[PDB]
């Protein structure tokens, strides 16, 4: 499975970036949608796995936070962790 | 006070 979905292409930022071209909606994202997974409620995941779509970043500067590629939000808190908080 | 922003890919050309 190495093809993109038709109408996609795949380009480098002068950093060595991978990025994603859907020419269907003329967007570009950060996500392979060849790796796409299931959604998963955050509080339904294991305390040491993410859902799919989250990055974990340690900033050597910023410290850690995270980044949801979905929703194109960044926090502090742990998303499953939060998750869990709020509903417990 | 807010992580650092995301910070989004290339703009669709």
């Amino acid at each position: 499975s190495d093809p993109l979905p038709d109408n996609w292409e795949m380009a480098y930022t002068e950093k060595g970036e991978v990025y994603f071209i859907d020419h269907n909606t003329k967007t570009t994202s950060w996500l392979d949608p060849r790796l796409a997974k299931k959604a998963k409620p955050p509080e339904e995941c294991k305390e040491n796995e993410l859902p799919y779509g989250w990055e974990k970043i340690d900033d050597p500067i910023y410290g850690t936070y995270y980044v949801d590629h979905i929703n194109r939000r960044t926090q502090f808190e742990n998303p499953v962790l939060e998750a869990k908080r709020k509903l417990q | 006070d807010r992580p650092p922003p995301y910070v989004a890919p290339p703009s669709y050309e």
